[PDB]
């Protein structure tokens, strides 16, 4: 298939052109709101967690796939192994906010505390990358008397204007790893 | 629409589990990925 | 009484992809206006569809020069996208967090050499079973498509998906296949003064691409 | 009891047909699938019948000496050249063995095409039965007809790496030459492979 | 408030054969198709019952041969499944697993002599509660059936479910039973010409054979 | 009933050849799906097991009429008793993707964690016995910190293309075991 | 269809649950012995 190939206009190419058939496909794997709502474990602080999807590892699913996206909208769930009260806080709040009961506060049941947060962000979508380290925009903060995991779950995933994925650079001409596989 | 699969509606109301969308007054990579030109250009012989 | 219940062991743990939700604290939070914002996209394969991306060649360079010389192979590769020259496009990129794919892949070859300067090429598909060609008399007898450069400049080739198996996977842990899933051949056929011009070539999904069960190994 | 059977443009006519058995099913599966986008080719000149030496049953052969054959075999024909000329391939089988005595020999020959025979023991061949099969019995017949489709975890095979389909022939009972009977019967094979399907050429080595 | 619910004690330990299933971790995984594969087989007394296996004798042998003496007895076992001369067949290795069956065991008698030798053989049904004849005039007054070689080289006979209960146990422990369900007795009547050919048997479920209580004991 | 015995043609004999009548049969616990969806204990390793169905042992029920067939298709159920957090990856991921809890990840409740794990495999059907050890088609992998206790049980079963089953063979004529009986 | 035995429908979904089948385009040894030869081959008397 000849084109144009300077007009930057979509041409795809099939089989059909040397006497193939183009297939059926399958892709409830690859959509944004699928893919992105799943746990994933950030480095937690010791108190006070400044809730922002940055603290996302950028070489974890959750993170590159996050930051594919320029501008991104989700709701936000929470799962923290904390001793004490956990407490949040919403975008805006004081951090002396964070020491009253008053506030959202889930009060300590073993193992985990798993809770539901809504987007509180004054912006109409979020952003990875901000022209002006962004700005003080986040799902609020979060402290317990000490924090051993955090997990992020993105839920009601939008994303907007398309962002690079770098794969590993192989240093020979496959990149390769051991799949699992049985030794017999 | 994401990563749920319950068949039994949920016990609390939209207004608590989510936050509520404003309307004023996918998506586009989808019309741009479905107007690919996707046959051949010259006069195929045989 | 009482409504009895059997507390089941083994239910009911933390999994990390699960289909349940958890439990609201802070209710009724209206948003601000979000309809028609510009730039929005539901799935990763219609970015991938709708956008190539480029290869990189030795020199780390998007583009093939054209030798002349008795050897006319231009490049060679394989179906994994997980090879060095897939390494920096966005096919790859998302092929990293899935363990299997099934489909077609495009490949985009585009000239930008000078008015004066013609050329003509060929591209091969050699499946796996036997060691790739080096002589393009010797890839005549594969699936191949030839062309050459004109007022169109950019050419198409749907990479078909021929395997045994409905699907095929992403990569190899690290220990050994030869180079499954076979071999892509470019290769030049003629050339009119085109001495050190550049072909550019992107690569992007087919219209039958799918890429299934999702994983994370590293490497953001 | 007399039976024609025919493959491309070979025959083969026997008199002491006892039946055909239709193995596992009795037509094809479906060829186009999805993991070769429709680049298949049917190789109508690849299904006709080719000859092979089994192994030659004597007296001093006790129960359970087997002979196993891989199909597909080395073959100089057509057939061997699809197979290094395309990378897929897909076929059934026609299976015709003959243990030409007469009828004043006895013992019994067990025939059987297995699925994946890569080891076998000595007392599952009590089980051999469990297989499409025939008995060769000298004072009955002298031939089995065994047809048989393609089976696999994938629907294409490359046949370099992968040989699905094993014939066993199996002695259940001894040879014996009473007074008229024939000293040793030689086995011979008689294959033809059934709706063969090709796909991804290969290079040329020239 | 909220639901009121009594966590009963006794309930909800994990069970090996609960009809419960498990919560998924992993949704939305479409299979490759399977349809119209050959092969299928759903339950495993339809294979056992279209698929007869060979019996074992002393020797190691699925055959019988004629004896010419005074003694003309040629086999003789037990209905019980863990006999040593069903030990090699498939209703045996389904049997093991399971603790008891009722029904038919058809034996299938084919003759692999040559066209000059003839025989007549006798199949008998002894009944438990005395000891088993050694003479086919003394079985003649059993459930038997007698037939002679000709075209027709095998011969089909049904072993019939005789027994107090519906269900007959597929084993003993180790203890002790004397030989209950009965015996199985192979006789011959006449032969000509018949000296040293064999006589195969196969052996395979009834029409009505069902076999029940799933087991799991040892010996793969 | 006389037949032609070498045509291989099934030839079933009642007792109504001689005077019988043939009785209703229930063959409920001879069926494939049935028989098969119990759990089987395998042997596991210490922290990664590679989850295949060629594990279990060949004596048991589920191994032995698992190993009855050439090809099987099922979905998969797991009961791990593990230290530390279990977690799975599918058919073709790397080992290092164990390390990851982005995968599917179970966190330690007590006594054990039941699983429900899809059929991932790129072919179509798996296989007993592959002529080529057969080839690395599995269900993914697990780990955690250790691992005592690995159940398996197959669901929605489907088998295809017979192979011999083999009883254990007696030294005298009956194979006589000690069934279980009160004493009194 | 297996060793299941309860009444009341899941609480998950079949796309969570299961692994989804595909069409394209029991149950031989069903009809191998069901088209078992059953009667006599000769002539019966009494």
């Amino acid at each position: 298939t000849t084109s144009a190939g300077e007009s930057a206009d979509p041409v795809t190419a099939t089989v059909e052109n040397y006497g193939g058939e183009t297939q059926v496909q399958r892709r409830q794997h690859t959509d944004v709101s699928f893919i992105l709502d799943r746990f994933v474990k950030v480095t937690p602080k010791d108190q006070i967690n400044v809730l922002d999807l940055m603290q996302t590892p950028a070489h974890t699913l959750v993170g590159a796939l996050l930051r594919t996206a320029t501008y991104y909208f989700a709701d936000l769930e929470v799962a923290v192994k904390h001793e004490g009260n956990l407490t949040w806080v919403p975008n805006g709040a004081p951090e002396t906010a964070l020491d009253n009961t008053t506030n959202p506060t889930a009060y300590h049941k073993a193992p985990l505390t798993r809770l539901a947060l809504p987007y509180t962000a004054p912006h109409r979508v979020l952003a990875t990358a901000y022209n002006g380290l962004p700005t003080s925009f986040n799902y609020g903060a979060i402290k317990a008397t000490r924090v051993t995991e955090l997990l992020y779950r993105m839920k009601r995933a939008e994303t907007y204007c398309p962002r690079p994925l770098l794969a590993i650079h192989p240093s020979e001409a496959r990149h390769k790893q051991k799949i699992v596989a049985p030794v017999k | 629409s994401g990563n749920t699969g319950s068949i039994i509606n949920n016990y609390y109301m939209q207004q608590y589990q989510n936050s509520m969308d404003t309307q004023l007054g996918n998506d586009w990579f989808s019309k741009l990925a479905s107007s690919a030109f996707s046959g051949l250009f010259g006069a195929l012989l045989a | 009484g009482i409504f009895p219940v059997a507390c089941s062991d083994g239910y009911g743990g933390l999994v990390t992809t699960d289909p349940k939700t958890a439990d609201p604290a802070y209710g009724k939070v209206f948003n601000p206006p979000r309809n028609m914002l510009p730039g929005r996209f539901t799935n990763f394969l219609d970015v991938a569809e709708a956008c190539p991306t480029f290869l990189r060649f030795e020199g780390d360079v998007p583009y093939v020069t054209t030798k002349t010389d008795s050897d006319r192979i231009l490049a060679q590769f394989d179906l994994s996208l997980a090879a060095k020259h897939m390494s920096n496009t966005f096919l790859a990129g998302l092929a990293q967090y899935y363990t299997q794919y099934s489909g077609t892949i495009n490949l985009h070859f585009m000239f930008t050499g000078p008015t004066d300067a013609k050329a003509r090429y060929m591209i091969a598909y050699a499946p796996p079973g036997m060691e790739p060609p080096k002589t393009p008399e010797a890839a005549a007898h594969c699936i191949h498509a030839e062309w050459d450069t004109g007022l169109n400049s950019k050419f198409t080739f749907s990479i078909p998906y021929l395997s045994a198996a409905d699907y095929a996977y992403t990569a190899s842990d690290t220990a050994e296949t030869t180079n499954v899933q076979g071999w892509v051949c470019l290769f030049q056929i003629t050339h009119g003064k085109a001495d050190g011009d550049a072909l550019v070539v992107l690569a992007s999904a087919g219209k039958d691409f799918e890429l299934r069960l999702p994983v994370d190994a590293r490497t953001q | 009891r007399i039976l024609t059977t025919r493959n491309g443009h070979t025959t083969s006519t026997t008199q002491s047909s006892v039946g055909v058995t239709y193995g596992y099913a009795t037509t094809e599966d479906f060829v186009s699938g999805p993991n070769t986008s429709g680049l298949e080719t049917r190789v109508v000149q690849a299904e006709r019948f080719f000859k092979t030496h089994l192994f030659d049953w004597v007296t001093s052969d006790s129960f359970g000496r087997c002979h196993l054959l891989e199909l597909p075999t080395d073959h100089k024909g057509v057939y061997g050249s699809l197979t290094d000329s395309y990378a897929y391939m897909r076929n059934g089988w026609d299976v015709e063995v003959t243990a030409v005595g007469n009828q004043f020999n006895g013992g019994c020959l067990l025939v059987a095409m297995v699925p994946e025979l890569c080891s076998i023991n000595k007392r599952e061949l009590y089980q051999l039965t469990l297989f499409p099969h025939q008995f060769i019995n000298p004072r009955t017949n002298m031939t089995a007809h065994i047809t048989v489709p393609f089976v696999g975890v994938n629907r294409y095979d490359q046949y370099k790496v992968h040989k699905p389909w094993t014939l066993v022939v199996m002695v259940v009972a001894p040879l014996t030459v009473n007074t008229e009977g024939a000293p040793q019967i030689k086995v011979y094979a008689n294959i033809a492979p059934t709706n063969v399907h090709v796909a991804g050429e290969f290079p040329s080595k020239e």
